[PDB]
C-alpha cells in the first residue's frame, strides 16, 4: 500500500466567500480548463496516482 | 514531457515593436486585440522628397 496513491489531492482551498472565487481563463484549453494529470517516471515506469 | 514546471503569469515590462510590410500587417490587423495592443503606427513613406 502506498500513501502517494491514497492521499487526497488538495485542489482548491477556501476563498473566504467574499469575493466569490472568480477564475478568468483567456487560454481556454483542455489542459488548463479541466486540469492535467502528471506522470512521474519513478524506477523507469510512468507511475501515476 | 512527463511533467512541466507551472510557470506563474509574469507582468510584461518590454515594449514590442513589430516590423513588417503593409501586406504583412493587413493580415494581422483583422484581430481587434492587435489594434488594442499596438496603438502606435509608424509608417515609412515609400518615397522621400
Amino acid at each position: 500500500l502506498d500513501p502517494a496513491q491514497w492521499r487526497p489531492n488538495l485542489l482548491t482551498s477556501s476563498s473566504s466567500g467574499t469575493p466569490p472565487p472568480i477564475v478568468y481563463e483567456p487560454y481556454a484549453t483542455a489542459p488548463r480548463l479541466f486540469g492535467r494529470l502528471d506522470y512521474l517516471v519513478d524506477r523507469g515506469v510512468w507511475s501515476t496516482n | 514531457a512527463p511533467a512541466g514546471l507551472e510557470v506563474e503569469p509574469f507582468p510584461i515590462q518590454m515594449q514590442v515593436i513589430l516590423v513588417g510590410t503593409p501586406e504583412a500587417f493587413e493580415g494581422l490587423e483583422e484581430d481587434p486585440a492587435f489594434s488594442e495592443l499596438f496603438r502606435i503606427r509608424a509608417e515609412f513613406s515609400p518615397t522621400l522628397p
